[PDB]
């Protein structure tokens, strides 16, 4: 009831990142402060490997287990915008703020970051176990890549949109509103995937996928506190960016048909404004 | 924003639901008043402006010393004796940003309307002066206006040449190729149009020095020639104009046409060369029975016949050719080059198409040649002959290259003034002047054929206006009518003028005693057919003026046998395309475009109403746009029987005709003796 | 030194069907025989066919096995391309040429069509055929892969093409010129990653996957021209179409960095009708 | 696989290490017996055969007519008793897939190398039989090779000119842009590369008659000759070449540059026309001491001082333009160009670079004018005047275009025969008759230039091969000393054929009174200097051979001052590239690129070792790209201080070198007295 909708949406949203100009942001990027501009990129890189492991690995692989032409060609669709748009636009971002030694440094910060590691490693984890012909191991990668959808990348997507709110770094803002309202559309059709498959399990089934889904959000969230924490001291905002991950967590669950798990906080109000031709016949030779 | 420019915006500003067309004639007020009286270089007297006028190497001192000085001032007081008044913004805006003589610096205005009017009129008269006055008050009138290369350049030491549209036959040669780029920057130098026949090259794959598969075609010449005009861009403002034309029959022509193609790719693509194709009778015959068809390597005819395809009868050829081995040919689909060509047509507009027969069966001078091609605007249908250009140090053989100095009656102001023959008298007698003026010293062939042809063009401009501003609708039956008259009783008057003009030079054109004219066959319909009007209210127009019987016909053509006529060629419908607007008349004899004519200037834009606009005649000015075609077909044909030339027939089509219906209309036009269309505009 | 390059003209070339109007192709269409809407048909439906194993296995099961993280986003583009575009655009054009009842027959008939499935499985077994981390077997299947994209589908390219340089079925003749066009980037892009493996083996083993690559275009070819022979003897255009395979499967040879293998022929016009600075120190003036 | 073709590629099977050389000798003989001598059309006598040629309109029977038939056959049978053997099997693949004549159908042989070498001697001989047999034997020994149009060419009713190489002067304005394309076409159409002068040509921005900014620059006049060049493409056998030369110190010198950038626009991207730099010294002291240089515009400059920029002398009159307030120029970073130019030779290998001031201050002729710029090649170094073409019905004023006839000595054929003295003469006399037989009936600088300076170039090959079959480095003293010595004889010996037939004709050259051979001052570094070798290996190569001392010098000092020179140039050195392969020589004076080269003809590779090359000579066949500029720049001064023309100066680099090293050579090049520098070869 719902592919063809979703097919026609992702085609219509289609974007390059060089449609967008970004010499316009170099002046409000050169007037932030060393700490800033260090998040900044971290958080950006961060974003740039999560993409990188959805595009290589997360979306082919689930459109290789769900079954029909159409549904398949969606997912291929959205896997493209993973690693040929997404993950691509924020060198796009790079190349254009940063030099090459802090481009370089930053791609070896994500290799030796331990929370980065921990969060690609049971998320490309869970995707590496889906078992053919088996509906079970393919739901819990479907509720691995909806948390990498609508919870996992907000800690990222808090920074440029905080920037962009306040009228700062709004040519790579509008790059990040782009990926954003391509994940929230991600995150709701392979949440819907997921609820096709826990809909057909008995009562006593659904109730151990429920307690996988929760485990596996408290898990990811508490090492996402620890990556926040990492990267949002420096500026200040550690306090801020955890009540928007929980606000995020919340619709991550909702995408999935579960209840909210976190109670509702105010989120920084800055944020918020972050977001023819035919033939010649013989009569025609004659009046 | 200028204040005239917030006072024309009103225009769109509806008040009481209609218009404010009373906006423009205070827009045009304040435009004045407030830039033109302003910017208007100050001089005591006449002497003094044209002392420094002709000092400063602005006027020619060559056409002003044939007159005394009272001579001068009294034809000026009768320029300026009639009050003229623009009567809306953009005619004077044209006027004064287009042909207004400004200093170098381009920052004053040195001549005004009346007085660029006296200038014209001084250089037609040569030392007349009241044949100055006769031409001051024509234009003045706006009975009459003398195309833009005639009327801006006219007196002008700095001014380009006269005539503007060239027509050049290119030998299939090297050394012809040469010399075709050659004179082809030269008068594109000169700011004129120049068109190219390209059906006497050879075809690709065609023998050089028995030497097989080594000619380029005719799309080499066409780069070459595109790149040429690409070069003498003449200073750039205005990008150099060229039109290259190909008859159907020729090998080249698929190729040819797949130069106008967007998906062409950029070593085939001519991006500023006009294409036209040349379609005798025979192609439309084959193509109505779906017969299938050949086109012919123009080499091997001249060498089986030693005469050029394009200077032969290819419908008493086309057998021959096709049974003839030695003739090489390849089969075509007639139907599918129909519907390739109104594919392109809608893509890019292009081809022009020439009607051979069509305009090769009233021709009257088909003893000099046959018509072969046109020109850049489609409307010249002359004899020409082609050069021989040899090596070196060799003479060469000069032929005959078209060109015509073009001029454009108001029939608006023609008809209220009731003073058609005097107008076409005295517009035949400019133009004649024009012609003996010029001397084209890069173009042997276009210089020999204006002396000996003495070809003028005597066009016609606000058909649609003056049908308009009078209750008639463009596509009815009294529309034909009044035109029908009308354009008998210009052709009846510019003939009986060049009868004069050779009986008081004595002198004909040249081969005047093998045309048309000289046997009397020209004037069978007009001694046999009473052209008067055959409606009340088309009659009624004309009461005051005397339209010519069959009986002044007679006399006419009897005047003829005893003193020649003086103009190869007479009549000829131009687009008058930036002239329309001083004169506020619509363009040429087309049906309008749009009702009102919203453009940009610099940073401001600005609005102009047609000619006459308002609410009593807005059902009038119907758009071509919305237009029935096949009336437009009509009303054009109507006019053409009494045009010796042909006249530029832009088609008008909406975004949903499809290519049959552009192919029906191209039939129906072949159908009813359209002799060339022009463009193929879509909504 | 190549992968950016083909991302760039990749996604330049980014179409959609909606894009070309099918309907005024019915114009032509009703005005060709028995026989030539069949055999066009026919040809239509092995295209559709081949390219759909190339969306759901080929390009993907490629993409999956090559390293490099740009590489992977080139060929999941063009893995979407495949699923997203060029399946809608042959499911369009055959909606709008035939009934539904029609579509189902002449599919079941190509389906059951032992020209069409030889090549078919030759293609996919070697596809099924890669081992992980064999680059060997990586290797043959882009073989397989540049043979489809650059060799196979030409013997129904032809057909369309033919109409199209006619000034028939023009619709649908332009949404084949692109999908062609795509193929022909896809074929020269999984050539220079064969290429690639070819260079990094002995010349032993070099001679031995140029036997492979000459033995697998052999049987293909054989096949060909039986399959050229079964649609178009037809409409009496067999002869051309053969001229017309051989000139591609010397392009898919030129693709994977071999020699031609067929001397030169001319085509069919119709067909052809439708196809280290460094500054100056004040001391290099002086001797 | 053809079996000639297997025992070739044999070459490159090591067999102990050792590459099979012997295997090339086999492949020859297995290439003539197997495929030469099957296809060889088969005649019962010579007679027979002259009749079949010369009725079949193969040969010209003018030039077979001044012999009788017993004198054909006393040549033809002195060309054939050598029994001339190829030795290796490209040498023969070349001359009879180029060279040796075939039927209408190319399907057979109807010429040997014995009978192309008859058929060219006697062309040459214009009559005299002995002389006949004096150039087959110089032709089949192999001392002397003809330039390939006149190899090719010589007595065949179906040929091109026998002189390929043209320069044009283009002066500034449209008639003579229009002339400049016409010749170039009708040249390339001839076979022979073109080479165009653009430095008259004033640049972009320049006003058109009193008209500002109305020009396009040097760059509108380079697509149009584009364009020329790929229409005139010699009927698609060997596409249109041509060269544009531009003075560094025009305005457009960085718009001409950037057409050959890769990264240029296709509007602006010039793709078939070579294009080369004039550097005066005045460029080179600017870059050197890195102060600000201007570029200025050449209409200024003609219009303050009434002559050309590049008709003046740039070392004396660059700070007089810098200083006249009336001459436009632009300001320009002289050492930024340099680098510029580097790395557009890096990228492309253009632009040529001419040293003005090197081709002139040893130029004889500087009274007729100074050397401008170059040809096609970049070896051409000779007066010129710029024509001036008027319009139609006017008269030209023709100027003098440069064009000479080629040949080469096979430098080991010459020295092993010892015959550097009647090699060089019966090469002169055999340029001299190619040039008398030349007539350009379109190109009338050209064809005057041809009668009045009889210019001839006589180059010179297989230096590089000659001295690494005789154990001596190319980059060694002792091959330094070898070329001097053998190129100042060749120059002696040229210099005395030339007086020898100035007195036999009893006519020098036009304006030679004016000339350095007539005041003398061309000999004084003949007569003051010793040129005899100062390496004992050298000398013996001389041996046998008498080497002009300074009173030979004198003594021809002497006769040339009594009687004068007949050919204003004698010596060029040209790459001499198709015919080195049949020759079995290295080209030119160039060291080899490669020692074996490998090439693809249809689907067979052909392996060609370098002439002469074994095992106990490999060392000293060096590569090209492995050898030091310096030494090689320091070779062809030690050779160009003995040709009165350029040397085509090819630098091969390595792909590590940076555009500094590039600009060093340059430098290096320029401070060693280099005239131009042919092509930047990156490996
Ligand atoms: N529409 C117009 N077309 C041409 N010239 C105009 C126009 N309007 C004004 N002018 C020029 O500007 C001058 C001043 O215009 P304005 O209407 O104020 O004149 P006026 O004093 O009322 O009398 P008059 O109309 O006789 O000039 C006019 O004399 C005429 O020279
Ligand atoms: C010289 C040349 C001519 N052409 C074309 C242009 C001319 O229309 C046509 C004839 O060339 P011509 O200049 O007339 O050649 P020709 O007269 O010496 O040979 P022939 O008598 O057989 O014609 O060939 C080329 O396409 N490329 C060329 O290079
Ligand atoms: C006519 C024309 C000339 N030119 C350039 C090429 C010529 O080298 C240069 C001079 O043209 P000319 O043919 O010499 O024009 P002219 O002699 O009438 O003008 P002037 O008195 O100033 O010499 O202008 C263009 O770039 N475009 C053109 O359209
Ligand atoms: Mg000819
Ligand atoms: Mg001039
Ligand atoms: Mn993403
Ligand atoms: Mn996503
Ligand atoms: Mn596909
Ligand atoms: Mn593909």
């Amino acid at each position: 009831d719902f592919t063809q909708m979703f097919y026609n949406q992702n085609v219509k949203q289609f974007w390059l990142p060089e449609e967008i100009a970004l010499n316009g942001d170099l002046l409000t990027w050169k007037y932030l402060g060393k700490n800033e501009q260090d998040t900044y990129m971290k958080v950006l890189a961060g974003l740039t490997l999560l993409d990188t492991e959805q595009g290589n690995t997360g979306m082919p692989i689930v459109a290789e287990h769900v079954d029909g032409h159409q549904r398949k060609a969606v997912l291929n669709f959205m896997a493209m915008m993973e690693n040929a748009v997404h993950a691509k636009s924020y060198s796009n971002i790079f190349m254009t703020l940063a030099p090459t030694e802090t481009i370089n440094e930053v791609f070896e910060w994500v290799k030796q970051n331990k929370y980065l590691q921990k969060k690609a490693q049971m998320i490309v984890g869970l995707y590496k176990a889906i078992q053919k012909d088996d509906e079970i191991s393919l739901f819990k990668a479907m509720v691995a890549s909806v948390y990498l959808e609508s919870f996992l990348f907000y800690s990222g997507f808090y920074y440029p949109l905080y920037f962009y709110g306040q009228g700062k770094l709004m040519q790579s803002g509008e790059i990040i509103n782009l990926i954003l309202r391509d994940e929230a559309i991600h995150g709701v059709y392979v949440g819907l995937l997921a609820q096709e498959i826990y809909n057909k399990q008995t009562e006593e089934k659904k109730a151990e996928l429920r307690e996988f889904a929760i485990d596996l959000l408290n898990q990811l969230y508490e090492n996402e506190l620890e990556y926040t924490e990492d990267l949002y001291d420096q500026v200040g905002l550690s306090h801020d960016v955890k009540k928007f991950i929980r606000y995020n967590a919340n619709k991550a669950l909702m995408n999935l048909g579960f209840d909210p798990y976190f109670e509702e906080e105010d989120i920084n109000p800055i944020v918020l404004n972050g977001l023819t031709v035919e033939p010649l016949k013989d009569d025609d030779f004659y009046f | 924003v200028p204040k005239w420019i917030q006072l024309n915006n009103e225009i769109m500003i509806q008040k009481d639901g209609k218009f404010q067309f009373d906006k423009d004639k205070e827009a045009v007020h304040s435009y004045f008043v407030d830039y033109i009286n302003q910017n208007t270089v100050f001089f005591h007297n006449l002497k003094e402006k044209l002392d420094y006028l002709v000092e400063n190497q602005y006027y020619e001192e060559e056409f002003l010393s044939l007159y005394s000085f009272e001579d001068i001032k009294e034809v000026f007081k009768t320029a300026y004796a009639k009050k003229f008044r623009f009567p809306s913004f953009m005619s004077a805006f044209k006027f004064y940003n287009d042909y207004a003589l400004k200093t170098n610096d381009k920052k004053k205005i040195l001549e005004r309307y009346e007085d660029r009017i006296s200038i014209v009129a001084l250089f037609f008269a040569n030392g007349d002066t009241e044949k100055a006055k006769e031409y001051v008050n024509l234009m003045i009138n706006q009975e009459y206006q003398p195309s833009t290369p005639t009327f801006l350049n006219a007196g002008r030491k700095r001014r380009g040449e006269l005539v503007s549209c060239f027509l050049l036959e290119v030998n299939d040669s090297l050394n012809d190729i040469s010399r075709a780029i050659d004179i082809s920057m030269q008068l594109s130098k000169l700011g004129g149009g120049v068109s190219l026949n390209l059906s006497k090259l050879r075809a690709k794959g065609e023998a050089i020095k028995d030497v097989e598969n080594a000619t380029k075609g005719v799309v080499g010449v066409m780069k070459l020639l595109d790149n040429a005009f690409r070069y003498a861009d003449q200073m750039g403002q205005r990008q150099g104009s060229g039109a290259a034309y190909l008859n159907i029959f020729h090998r080249d022509i698929n190729d040819f046409l797949d130069t106008k193609k967007i998906s062409a790719d950029e070593d085939v693509r001519v991006k500023t060369l006009s294409i036209g194709v040349v379609i005798p009778d025979k192609f439309v015959e084959l193509a109505r029975e779906d017969k299938a068809a050949y086109v012919f390597y123009p080499h091997t005819i001249y060498k089986e016949y030693g005469q050029h395809m394009d200077e032969m009868d290819m419908n008493e050829m086309y057998d021959k050719f096709v049974d003839n081995p030695r003739v090489k040919k390849e089969k075509i689909n007639p139907r599918k080059l129909l519907e390739k060509l109104a594919m392109l047509r809608s893509e890019s507009g292009y081809p022009y198409i020439m009607f051979q027969d069509n305009v090769n069966k009233v021709h009257a001078n088909n003893h000099i040649s046959k018509v072969k091609f046109s020109n850049l605007c489609s409307e010249v249908l002359q004899a020409s002959q082609v050069s021989s250009y040899t090596d070196y140090d060799e003479e060469d053989e000069i032929g005959l290259d078209i060109s015509c100095n073009l001029g454009s009656l108001n029939i608006l102001n023609v008809m209220e003034h009731k003073s058609i023959e005097k107008t076409v008298k005295l517009a035949t007698d400019s133009l004649t002047h024009v012609s003996e003026t010029t001397d084209i010293r890069n173009a042997p062939a276009v210089r020999r054929a204006n002396k000996a042809m003495k070809s003028i063009g005597l066009g016609a401009m606000n058909l649609h206006g003056y049908l308009a501003q009078n209750g008639i609708a463009y596509e009815s039956p009294e529309a034909r009518d009044f035109a029908n008259t009308f354009f008998m009783m210009v052709n009846f008057y510019s003939i009986q003028r060049s009868a004069e003009i050779a009986k008081e030079k004595g002198e004909t054109f040249d081969q005047y005693e093998g045309s048309t004219y000289a046997t009397g066959e020209y004037f069978d319909k007009y001694v046999s057919t009473d052209f008067s009007p055959k409606y009340e209210k088309i009659a009624n127009l004309f009461e005051g003026m005397h339209i010519p019987t069959t009986e002044d016909w007679k006399k006419l053509k009897a005047f003829v046998a005893e003193h020649g006529m003086y103009h190869s060629y007479r009549l000829c419908i131009a687009p008058t395309g930036s002239i329309s607007y001083v004169q506020s008349s619509t363009a040429s004899v087309m049906p309008i475009m749009e009702r009102i004519e919203e453009r940009t200037y610099g940073n401001s834009k600005t609005y102009y109403p047609m000619p006459g606009l308002a609410s009593n005649n807005w059902f009038f000015y119907k758009e071509a746009y919305d237009m029935d075609m096949f009336k437009v077909v009509d009303m054009i044909a109507t006019i053409q029987q009494h045009i010796d030339q042909g006249i530029s027939f832009t088609l008008f089509l909406k975004d949903t005709m499809t290519t049959r219906d552009l192919n029906r209309i191209d039939l129906y036009a072949h159908h009813r003796g359209i002799k060339t269309i022009y463009y193929a505009r879509t909504k």
